[PDB]
C-alpha cells in the first residue's frame, strides 16, 4: 500500500537542509509517504 | 488498564499489517473479560449467531453483553487493547478515534452505535484470514438516544404495514442541520420483538397509583401554550399531547401517602432510563486537557469515565 | 493510588469480629435511628406502618443513640437470618450454629422478624446497609470495634491477598455453600463480576428474603436478562424484587473452591483474588 | 512632574498638583509545552539499553529530539515576546483620526466648557469619516501620504524615560520610533519614502531575553526526570553542533520622516512564517449600514431634473411615480442586488407585532388625569333615538369644548409632528398597529351616558387600517 | 394584522408605512502602527516547569509569568488602519427572521399559528430546523456551498414614510435620536433621557425632537423588539445588528471618560463571529479584536442604495451627476469612511 | 493530582480577600481542565448561554457537562483546586465543606443545584470585581434522588391549586425545607422551567402509550409476555384512564421518537448521579454541618 | 497565486469561499497584464515584483555555485518568449547589469564504493552512503 | 510558453428587460421619420457584437 | 451540465490552480469548424473556466443603436433593448 516508512537513520546526517520553511499541510496532496507527530512519538526509536 | 492482548493469527498482508496500523483509537467489542485472546472471537463473524447475522437492532443486542475495548497500541502480533467497562480507571486518559461526521463537544458523554449511516461503512477486510471488522461508531448520548428511537419505530412499521403506502420517513436526522441518512434494509422479527418488549414494558411501570393526578393537568397546559414562550415550543407541533384534549377521582386510601411523590422516582426509575435499555450504557467523557472545546470529525479525544 | 484504609468505632452487639474471621464482608447498618418516617410513607397505608417502629424496638430491645451508631452487620450475620427464608436446610443450621456459639440466637429472631417486616413495609434491606469493606483488623474492646475495613476496590483484597499466603490472611470467605451461588453453569474461561444480590416475593412466602452472592463475567446492565430467568419468584402479582450491588471484579476464575473450615463445621468458599469495586445498588421492578 | 507654565491675570492662583502617578501592572503566563514519547523515557535514562550499537543510536535521535524540543520551545519565548508586544501596543492604540482631532484639541489647554466638548466630538467623527483608510484612498496622491506619515508620527508624546541604552545610527541621530507595518505595505513605502542607512548600530546586550533560561529550562527537568538528567547534561556541549543541520549591530532597516529616525521594519515574515498566529496588525472593522427601504420623497424634492428623461414608451403608464417599493446597490462584487420590501415579511408578519403588554402596563407610570375624553369613551345607548344626539349636546357641552381634543393634531404637517413644540402627543404615539391614548381607569369600554371624571389612563386599540394612521406620518 | 400584511408583502401593496435597514459588515484591514522610545516597560518573571503526564509518556508545560505597564503621561503609539483588503460579508440580502426567536407571545387562533409559521418558511436561509428544539439551537441549516462568504444580517425597524430623506444621505442614527453617551452632558440623570425623553432636542438633529417616532421611544416597537431585556432575540443564534443600538444597560453606566474611551475602540469585542457561515452572535468563548467606530459614536453610515436601478447607474464614477431624486425615486449616496475606495 | 490553577483577577478589596479564604472546600464546577484558568469562567456569570441566568433546569445541564474540582488550597493571586474526575478510581483524598445534612462514613455525595434550599444562600459576590459565585449543594444520592423529586412535586400543586411533603425525616434529622418568607415564591419560580418538562414527558409518557395498547396487540410475543404482567394492575387503570379522559399511527410513530430523547435528558438531568464518595479513616465517621470530610474520587 | 498565496501565509469554510470571490475578481482584472495597461510604465514595474515575489525560494545547494556577474548570484529564470523580451527591457527594465554569467559543469553521481554492493547484495542504495556511514559512526563514540 | 486559453461566453438571446428598466435615457431619442413604427418597443429577437 | 466531470474533481485549493495552468482541452486547433478533441490528444489548454465553473459575457446589444456607443458612455438601456458592457479578461483588449 504505502511506500516502506521513513528511515529515521537516514538525515541523522542530513545531505541539505531545507532553504524555506512553511507549513507542511500546505502541500499535503503532494506528498507519497506523510507523518506529523507531536512532539515526540513511540515509532521514531 | 488490564492490558488484553489480541493475536494476529497466520501470516499476515502487507496492506493487512496497515489496516490493524490505522485503528489505533477504534474501540473492540470483545466477549470475555481477558489478558489474551485471538482475533476471530472480536470479528464480525462472532458477531454473526446461529444461521444469520445480526440486523442493527440486533447488533446491539450483541454489543449489549460484549465488553467494549479500545485500542491503545498497534503491533504486528498483538493489539494491546483497554476494557473501557472495567480498565478505565486511568491517570493515562486512553484516547479515541471519533469515527462519525459529527463533532461532539468538550464534556459529552459518549456511547456506541453500530454503522447505521450510508457512506459511514467502517467494515474493514483482512484477505489472509477471512474476517470483517464493523468498528462501532462513537457519538453523543443525546445523538444515540435519537438514533435508536428511529430504529424501534421503524421496526414496529415492520410489525403492521391501515394507511396507503405513504408513509413519513423515520429515516432523516438532523444535527445542528445536516439531513443524515440511515441505512433502512432489513428488520429482524427477534431483534424487534426483544427491543419491543422493554419498551412497552418499562412504560406500564412508569403508571403508579398517583400518575393520574398528572393526567389532570393536560388542558392547565393547553393554557400555558397559549400565553408563554417556554410551554410552546416544549408542547411541538407534532405532538399527540396537542390531540390528546380532544378525572381526578380523590379515592385516597389513606389520604396521606404521597401519591405524586412515588408517581414521579417510578417514572424516573422506569420509563426515564430507556437510553439505558434499548442502547449501551454511556461510560465515554471527552476530557481535552489543552484547551480544546470541539472534537473534530476523525479527530483524537482524550476520554474518562463515567458521566 | 492502590492503597486505602477505613476505620470506624462500633459495637459488638452485631457482628462480633473476635468470633469472625480476618476474611468478612463487612455491610453497613445504615440508618438504624431512621425509619419510623419512612417506613410510613412509600406504602400503602393498608401495610401497618408501625411495624419496623416496633420490630426494630424489639432488635434494640435484644441488644438511647449512645458513642457509637448501631453499625456493621457481618455477612456471617446475615445467612442464619434468612436460614429459614432460603428454601435450604442442614447447609443453613451450620452458620446459625456459628452465631448462637460465637456471637445469643435473639438477635437473629428479632432481626429475621425485621426482613419480614422490611419488605411488609416496603422499605427493603437494600438502600440500607452499604458495603463497607474487607476487615483488615479487629483492636476491640469489651463493648466496642474499631475495625479497619478497607473501601475503595479493587486493593483492598490484594492488599490482603498478597500478604495473604503465609499464615492466614483474608482469604474472603462466601461462608456459605448455599450462598455465593456461582454462575455461569455454562461458563468458559474470564474474569468474573461479583455481586450482592437480594431477591424479593411479596406475601408468597410473606414478603420472603434471600442474601447472597452472584459471581458472573456478566455486566451489571446485563445481569438483569439473568436476573430476570433463574427464578420462579416472577409472580409477585408490586413490584422491585432482585436488588444487587455489585461487590466489584474476581480476576482468576479457576481461584473458586469449595471447603467446610471454620472457627462447629461450617461449609465455606475460599475466593482467592477479589476487586472490590463497590459499586451501587439498582432496583427497579 | 507635568511642565507648567508660570501665569498671569487675575485668575485665582491655579491648584498645584506634584504627585506620583500610580500604575496598573498586568500578568500575563505565556504557556509553552512539548510532548515527550513512551520512547525516551524507557531511553535516555539507562532503563531500556544493551551494549547493542544501534540500542546506542535509538538513543541518539531521542537524545536529538530534546535538542530540537527545548531549542523551540525556549526559542518560542522569544517568539512570543514580539507577539506580546504587538498586541499590547495595539491594546493602547486609538486609532488615527481619533487622535488628530484629539491632540489638536489637547493643544488647546482643554476645555471644559462642554461646547469644545461637543464641537470636538461632531468634528471627530468628521475627521473619522473623511480619513480612516487613507492610504489606498488617497494612495495615489503623493505629498497626501508624505504629509500623512508626518502626522502618523509627530502626534504622539514621547513617553517621560530614559532607556538608557541609546539605538544608534550610523551617522548621527538616536532612534526613537518604531513604526510596525505590515509586509504589503511596506513593499508599497520602501519604494518611493527614502530609506537612510540601513544598520542598526546599536543595539546592546544588555539582560533581555536571558542567559540562564537556556541552562534553567534542561535543569530543571533533568531531576525531574532524575535519570535523563545525565542524558541532557552531557547533550548540550554536544547538542549546539549536531542539530546545526549540516554595543553589538543587527541589520535592521531605517528611514527619516521629517525628522525623526524610525525602524522601518514589517514582521510576519521572520517571527511568524508557519507559526499559524495571525499577524496582529490585521484588525477586523465591523461597520452597520443604514439603507432606508420604502421611504417617501419631501415635498419640494420631487422634481425630474430635466423635463423629459427616464420617459416609457408611449403606450406605458411611466411607473417612477409609484411609491419605490425597492432598493438597489451594489454587493461584494459589481453584482446589484434588490431588498424589495416582500423581503421583509420574515420580520413584520411575525406575531411580535401584537405585543404590547409590555408596553401599555409599563407606560401607565404616572398617569396623566383624564383629559377632554370625547373621542376615547363610548356611551350605551338609551332613551329614544330620536334624540340622542340632542342630550348630547345638552350634557356634554362643558368639557367637549374645555380643551382641544387630541384626535384633530391634523394641522401638524411633515417634520412638526417629529419637534418638541405643540406635540405632547409625540410620546404618545408608539406602535404602528395601535393608537395610544389617555383614558378613564376602571370604566369598561360600554355603558353610561357620561363619563365620570376620573384618573386617566394611558391605554390603546387596534388600529384596524392603514389608512387610520396619521397624515403627517402618511401624508396626502 | 399580521395576516393581512402577509397578502400585502409577497403581493405588492405597500403597507403605508417604511423601513429602514440594519445590517453590519465586517472588513478586514491592514494597519500601520507608530510607537514612541519608551512606550511600554516590561516584565520577565520566572519559568516554573510543570509537568503532566497522559496517554503515552510525559508532557511538560512551561509559563512565565510576566508583566507590562503603561509607562505613559501622554498618548503614545497610535494606529492608523489604511488599506483593505476584503469585506468578509456580502454586504446585503439576509431577511432577519424571528420565527428563530421563541420569546414572542403567538397568536391564539392555532389554525392561524401553524399556517403563518410554514408560510413564512417555505424556504428561508435563515428559517430553522423542523420544530425549535427547547435545548440546543435550531442550527439555521447550512447551504451545501457558498461562495461570497459570510452572510450579513437585514434587521429592519418600522418608520413612518414621512421622515425626510435628508436624514439619510449622512451617517445618522436608525433609532432618529442621538443616544450616545459621548454626546452625554455629565448632569448624572443624562442617558436615561438623552435616549427616551421626547420634550427634549435631538443632538444630531437640534432642530426636532426625535426623527422616527416608533424606534425612539421607550416601549414603541423599535424597542421592544430589539431591546436587551425584551429579548425576542436572544433565544436565536442570528446576529442582531441592532443589538449594538436599542439597548438600555451597555448605553448606560458601561462608560464616559471620552479620553479613555479611544483607546478602548481600537480593542473591542465584536458581538459577530467571522467563522461562523452565516454569522451568529458571538458564543461564550470567542475574542475578536474589531477597530468597531459605530460602538463608540452610536452611529450607522449609509452606504450607496437607491431605489431605481436607472438611477443606480448614474451614481458610478462620481457623485457629479448623480441623479439625486425623481419624481419618487430617491438616491443616497456612500457617506462612509469606504467613500473613495473600490468596494 | 493535576491540580488546576484558577487564577484570581487583579486586586480586589480586603474583604474580597478574606472571603474567598472561607471557599476553601467548596464545589466549583470548570468547563476546561487548562492548568491555568481564570476565575471569570468559574463564576455564575459564566453560566450564561440563553441571555438570561439560568433556573435549576439549566444549571443541571451544566453541572452534567462541566467538570467538577475540589478548592485545595487558597493561595494569593491563585487558587489550586483538584478536579475530581481525573485520577484512578479511589486516589487522592481531600476535603468537602459538609451542608446540612449528615454526610456520614459512605454515600456518594451528588455535587447538586444551590437553589434547593435558600435563594440566595451560600451566593459569594465579590464586591470589587462584581461576580458571583453560586456554590452547590453537596448531599448524598438517597437524599440527593428524594428531594429533587420532591420540590418538583410540591410545583404541582402550586400549578393549579385548591398533605404538607416537605417533612422528610432523616435518622437525626427533621428536614425544614420550607422556607416559606420570601424563598418559596422565589424557589417555586425557578422550577418553571424543570416542572413543565416533568408534566409533559409524563404525560406525553402515559398517552402514548394509551392509545399505543388499544393499536397494538392488533396485528405475538409482546401480547404474551406483556398481558402477563399487567393482569388487572394496568388493566384497571386502562378502564380508569379511557373512561374518565379522551381517547392515527403516523401522528403517533412521529410522537414516540419525540417523548424518547425528551424522557432520555430528564435521566440525565436528573437523577443526580454520585459524583464523589466520602470514604473516612481515623475520623469520627458522622461529619458535623460545616466540618471537613474526607472524600475520594470513583463510586 | 496572489490571492491564494496570501490566505497560506496565516491561514474556516468563509475562508474558502472569501477566497474563491476574491480569487476570480483578480484573474477578472489582472491578466493579460502586458497587453492591458502596457502603455503604462508603473502597473509593470509592480508587475514584475508580483512575479518575483510570489514563489518560494527554497533548497541550499552550493553544489552548483551559480552565483554569476562579479559576486552578485542569480535567483531566477524568466523565460519569457522573445517578442516579449525585446519589449520589456527597452522601456521597463533595460537595467543588463552585464551581459556575462558564471555556470557551472555537471556534477556527476555514480556507485563508486559501498553502493555497488548495497544496491546488489542488498536492495537499497541511499545516496553519499561514504559520507552518510562516516556521519553515522561519528556520533555515538563520544 | 507560447499556449493556448479556451473561454467560454455567455450571451442572451430575445431576453425581456424587467418592469423597472423599459425606459428611455431621454425623451427625444432614437425616434424615426413621423411616420414610422418605432420599433424599439418590440421585444428583441437578435442580438449584435 | 455534467454531473460526473464536476463530482471526480478533487476540492483542494492547494491542487486545483495547477491544472489551472495545463488543462486538457476538449477542442483541437485543426480541425476548420471546432472539433471535440479526438482522444488520444492532450492539447495542454489553460482553461480557467474549469475551475470557477463560470462563464463570461462579451459585448452584445440588441440594437446596432446601443452597439453604436459600446466604444462608461455607453447606451445601456432603451424601451425593450438591451446592452451587455463586456465582462471577461478580454476588457480592455483590441483583439
Amino acid at each position: 500500500r504505502d511506500p516502506p516508512g521513513y528511515r529515521y537513520a537516514a538525515a541523522i546526517l542530513p545531505t541539505g537542509s531545507i532553504l524555506s520553511t512553511i507549513e507542511v499541510a500546505s502541500h499535503r496532496r503532494l506528498f507519497d509517504f506523510f507523518a506529523a507527530v507531536r512532539s515526540d512519538e513511540n515509532s521514531l526509536y | 488498564c488490564f492490558e488484553a492482548d489480541i493475536a494476529i493469527p497466520s501470516g499476515i498482508s502487507r496492506p493487512d499489517a496497515a489496516a490493524l496500523q490505522r485503528c489505533e483509537g477504534r474501540v473492540v467489542f470483545l466477549p470475555t473479560i481477558r489478558r489474551q485472546l485471538a482475533l476471530a472471537d472480536v470479528a464480525h463473524e462472532s458477531f454473526v449467531s446461529g444461521g444469520v447475522s445480526p440486523d442493527t437492532l440486533g447488533l446491539l443486542l450483541a454489543y449489549r453483553r460484549r465488553f467494549p475495548a479500545v485500542i491503545t497500541r498497534v503491533l504486528p502480533t498483538r493489539i494491546v487493547a483497554c476494557p473501557v467497562d472495567l480498565g478505565l480507571t486511568h491517570a493515562g486518559t486512553v484516547n479515541l478515534r471519533n469515527t462519525s461526521p459529527v463533532d461532539l463537544c468538550n464534556g459529552d458523554p459518549v456511547s456506541l452505535v453500530p454503522p447505521v449511516f450510508e457512506g459511514q461503512a467502517t467494515d474493514v477486510r483482512l484477505e489472509s484470514l477471512d474476517l470483517t471488522l464493523r468498528f462501532p461508531v462513537p457519538l453523543p448520548t443525546p445523538l444515540a438516544r435519537e438514533i435508536v428511537a428511529r430504529l424501534v419505530a421503524r421496526g414496529i412499521r415492520d410489525l403492521n404495514p391501515r394507511t396507503p403506502g405513504e408513509l413519513p420517513d423515520l429515516n432523516v436526522l438532523y444535527y445542528n442541520g445536516a439531513r443524515l441518512s440511515l441505512v433502512a434494509d432489513v428488520q429482524q422479527l427477534a431483534s424487534v420483538n426483544t427491543e419491543l418488549r422493554s419498551l412497552v414494558l418499562n412504560m406500564v411501570y412508569s403508571i403508579t397509583e398517583g400518575t393520574t393526578l398528572i393526567l389532570t393537568l393536560i388542558p392547565r397546559l393547553l393554557a400555558l401554550s397559549a400565553q408563554d414562550g417556554y410551554v410552546n415550543a416544549l408542547l411541538q407541533m407534532q405532538s399527540v399531547t396537542r390531540e390528546a384534549a380532544q378525572a381526578p377521582m380523590l379515592m385516597q386510601d389513606g389520604e396521606r401517602r404521597l401519591p405524586l411523590y412515588e408517581a414521579l422516582v417510578a417514572w424516573l426509575a422506569h420509563a426515564g432510563q430507556l437510553g439505558d435499555i434499548l442502547a449501551l450504557a454511556p461510560a465515554v467523557r471527552v476530557c481535552t486537557f489543552d484547551g480544546a472545546a470541539v472534537v473534530q470529525s476523525g479527530d483524537m479525544a482524550p476520554v474518562i469515565r463515567y458521566p | 493510588p492502590r492503597y486505602h484504609l477505613t476505620r470506624q468505632v462500633t459495637l459488638t452487639d452485631l457482628c462480633q469480629p473476635n468470633a469472625e474471621r480476618a476474611g468478612a464482608l463487612l455491610l453497613a447498618l445504615r440508618h438504624p435511628t431512621d425509619l419510623p418516617h419512612l417506613a410510613r410513607h412509600r406504602a400503602p397505608p393498608g401495610r401497618q406502618t408501625e411495624r419496623l417502629a416496633e420490630a426494630w424496638g424489639q432488635l434494640l430491645e435484644a441488644s438511647e443513640s449512645g458513642c457509637a451508631r448501631a453499625g456493621l452487620v457481618s455477612f456471617n450475620f446475615l445467612v442464619a437470618a434468612c436460614a429459614a427464608a432460603y428454601d435450604a436446610r442442614d447447609a443453613a443450621e451450620a452458620v446459625r450454629a456459628h452465631i448462637t456459639t460465637n456471637y445469643a440466637g435473639a438477635r437473629l429472631d428479632r432481626f429475621s422478624e425485621c426482613l419480614r417486616a422490611m419488605v411488609h413495609t416496603h422499605v427493603f434491606p437494600h438502600e440500607v446497609m452499604r458495603f463497607f469493606g474487607g476487615l483488615v483488623s479487629w483492636v476491640t474492646q469489651d463493648e466496642l470495634a474499631s475495625v479497619t475495613a478497607v473501601c475503595s476496590g479493587p486493593q483492598e483484597a490484594t492488599h490482603t491477598g498478597h500478604p495473604g499466603r503465609p499464615r492466614s490472611a483474608v482469604t474472603i470467605p462466601a461462608c456459605a455453600f448455599v450462598d455465593l451461588d456461582a454462575e455461569l453453569c455454562l461458563g468458559g474461561p474470564g474474569a468474573a463480576f461479583l455481586y450482592l444480590v437480594f431477591t424479593y416475593r411479596q406475601c408468597r412466602d410473606q414478603e420472603l428474603c434471600c442474601v447472597y452472592v452472584v459471581k458472573s463475567q456478566l455486566p451489571p446492565r446485563g445481569l438483569e436478562a439473568a436476573l430476570e430467568r433463574l427464578f420462579g419468584r416472577l409472580r409477585i402479582t408490586t413490584c422491585t424484587y432482585a436488588a444487587f450491588a455489585e461487590l466489584g471484579v474476581m480476576p482468576d476464575d479457576s481461584p473458586r473452591c469449595l471447603h467446610r473450615t471454620e472457627r462447629v463445621g461450617v461449609p465455606v468458599v475460599i475466593l482467592e483474588g477479589v476487586v472490590w469495586r463497590p459499586g451501587g445498588w439498582r432496583a427497579c421492578a | 512632574h507635568q511642565p507648567l507654565i508660570a501665569r498671569d491675570g487675575p485668575h485665582p492662583v491655579e491648584q498645584p498638583v506634584h504627585n506620583y502617578m500610580t500604575k496598573v501592572i498586568d500578568r500575563r503566563a505565556l504557556n509553552a509545552a512539548f510532548s515527550l514519547a513512551t520512547e525516551a523515557i524507557a531511553l535516555l535514562t539507562g532503563e531500556a539499553l544493551d551494549g547493542t550499537g544501534i540500542s546506542l543510536h535509538r538513543q541518539l535521535r531521542a537524545i536529538q529530539q530534546l535538542a530540537r524540543n527545548v531549542q523551540a520551545v525556549l526559542g518560542a519565548f522569544e517568539r512570543g515576546t514580539a507577539d506580546q508586544m504587538l498586541h499590547v501596543l495595539l491594546e493602547k492604540a486609538p486609532p488615527l483620526a481619533l487622535l488628530l482631532p484629539m491632540q489638536r484639541y489637547l493643544d488647546n489647554g482643554r476645555l471644559a466648557t462642554r461646547v469644545a466638548r461637543a464641537t470636538l466630538v461632531a468634528e471627530l467623527k468628521r475627521s473619522f469619516c473623511d480619513t480612516s483608510f487613507f492610504l489606498g484612498k488617497a494612495g495615489h496622491r503623493r505629498e497626501a501620504i508624505e504629509a500623512w506619515l508626518v502626522d502618523l508620527t509627530t502626534a504622539t508624546q514621547p513617553s517621560v524615560a530614559v532607556p538608557r541604552l541609546t539605538h544608534a545610527d550610523t551617522r548621527g541621530r538616536p532612534v526613537d520610533g518604531v513604526l510596525v507595518t505590515t509586509a504589503a505595505i511596506k513593499q508599497r513605502l520602501l519604494q518611493s519614502f527614502l530609506k537612510v542607512e540601513d544598520t542598526e548600530a546599536d543595539v546592546p546586550v544588555t539582560y533581555g531575553e536571558m542567559v540562564l533560561n537556556g541552562a534553567n529550562l534542561v535543569t530543571a527537568l533533568v531531576m525531574g526526570k532524575a535519570v535523563r538528567s545525565l542524558d541532557d547534561v552531557g547533550r548540550h556541549l554536544l547538542d549546539m553542533q549536531e542539530e546545526q543541520l549540516e554595543t553589538t549591530r543587527v541589520r535592521a532597516d531605517l528611514v527619516a520622516i521629517g525628522d525623526r529616525l524610525v525602524f522601518l521594519e514589517a514582521l510576519e515574515r521572520r517571527i511568524y512564517a508557519a507559526t499559524n498566529v495571525p499577524y496582529p496588525l490585521v484588525g477586523a472593522m465591523d461597520l452597520t449600514f443604514v439603507l432606508p427601504l420604502g421611504l417617501f420623497n419631501p415635498a419640494m424634492e420631487r422634481f425630474a431634473a430635466h423635463a423629459g428623461d427616464l420617459v416609457p414608451a408611449p403606450g406605458h403608464p411611466e411607473p417612477r411615480a409609484f411609491p419605490p417599493r425597492q432598493l438597489f446597490f451594489w454587493g461584494k462584487d459589481h453584482q446589484v442586488l434588490r431588498l424589495s420590501m416582500e423581503n421583509a415579511v420574515g420580520t413584520v408578519c411575525h406575531p411580535s407585532l401584537m405585543n404590547i403588554d409590555a408596553a401599555v402596563g409599563g407606560v401607565n407610570h404616572d398617569p396623566v388625569e383624564a383629559a377632554n375624553p370625547y373621542g376615547a369613551y363610548v356611551a350605551a345607548p338609551a332613551g329614544p333615538g330620536a334624540d340622542m344626539q340632542q342630550r348630547f349636546l345638552n350634557a356634554w357641552r362643558q368639557r367637549l369644548a374645555h380643551g382641544r381634543v387630541r384626535w384633530v393634531a391634523e394641522c401638524q404637517m411633515t417634520a412638526e409632528q417629529f419637534m418638541q413644540p405643540d406635540n405632547a402627543n409625540l410620546a404618545l404615539e408608539l406602535h404602528p398597529a395601535f393608537d395610544f391614548f389617555a383614558g378613564v381607569a376602571d370604566v369598561e369600554l360600554p355603558g353610561g351616558e357620561v363619563p365620570p371624571a376620573g384618573p386617566g389612563a394611558i391605554q390603546a386599540t387596534w388600529r384596524v387600517v392603514n389608512g387610520n394612521l396619521p397624515l403627517a406620518l402618511c401624508p396626502v | 394584522s399580521p395576516v393581512a400584511l402577509y397578502h400585502q408583502l409577497k403581493t405588492g401593496l405597500h403597507p403605508g408605512f417604511g423601513f429602514t435597514v440594519v445590517r453590519q459588515d465586517r472588513f478586514v484591514t491592514e494597519n500601520v502602527l507608530f510607537s514612541e522610545r519608551a512606550s511600554e516597560a516590561y516584565f520577565l518573571g520566572q519559568l516554573q516547569v510543570a509537568r503532566h503526564e497522559t496517554g503515552g509518556g510525559v508532557n511538560f508545560t512551561l509559563t512565565q509569568p510576566r508583566g507590562n505597564v503603561d509607562l505613559g503621561v501622554g498618548y503614545t503609539a497610535v494606529a492608523a488602519t489604511g488599506t483593505v483588503r476584503n469585506p468578509v460579508t456580502d454586504m446585503g440580502n439576509l431577511p432577519q427572521n424571528f420565527y428563530l426567536g421563541r420569546g414572542a407571545p403567538p397568536l391564539l387562533d392555532n389554525a392561524a399559528a401553524v399556517y403563518l409559521r410554514n408560510a413564512v418558511v417555505a424556504g428561508n436561509r435563515l428559517g430553522p430546523a423542523q420544530p425549535l428544539p427547547v435545548f440546543g439551537c435550531a442550527q439555521v441549516p447550512r447551504r451545501a456551498g457558498m461562495d461570497h462568504g459570510q452572510d450579513a444580517v437585514c434587521e429592519f425597524i418600522a418608520t413612518p414614510v414621512a421622515t425626510d430623506i435628508n436624514y439619510f444621505r449622512r451617517p445618522c442614527n436608525p433609532r432618529g435620536r442621538a443616544a450616545g453617551g459621548v454626546y452625554a452632558g455629565d448632569k448624572e440623570g443624562d442617558v436615561i433621557a438623552l435616549m427616551y425623553d421626547h420634550g427634549q432636542s435631538d443632538p444630531a438633529r437640534p432642530f426636532a425632537a426625535t426623527a422616527n417616532p416608533w424606534a425612539s421611544q421607550r416601549f414603541s416597537y423599535g424597542d421592544l423588539l430589539y431591546n436587551g431585556a425584551y429579548h425576542l432575540n436572544g433565544a436565536s443564534p442570528v446576529l442582531s445588528p441592532c443589538f449594538k443600538f436599542f439597548t438600555a444597560a451597555d448605553i448606560t453606566a458601561k462608560h464616559r471618560c471620552l479620553e479613555r474611551l479611544i483607546v478602548e475602540t481600537g480593542s473591542a469585542v465584536s458581538t459577530a463571529t467571522a467563522a461562523s457561515d452565516v454569522q451568529f452572535k458571538r458564543p461564550p468563548g470567542c475574542r475578536e479584536l474589531v477597530e468597531d467606530p459605530c460602538g463608540l459614536f452610536q452611529e450607522a453610515y449609509p452606504i450607496t442604495c437607491a431605489s431605481d436601478p436607472a438611477l443606480l447607474r448614474s451614481a458610478r464614477d462620481g457623485e457629479a451627476h448623480a441623479r439625486e431624486t425623481h419624481f419618487t425615486q430617491y438616491l443616497i449616496y456612500d457617506a462612509s469612511p469606504l467613500k473613495g475606495l473600490s468596494l
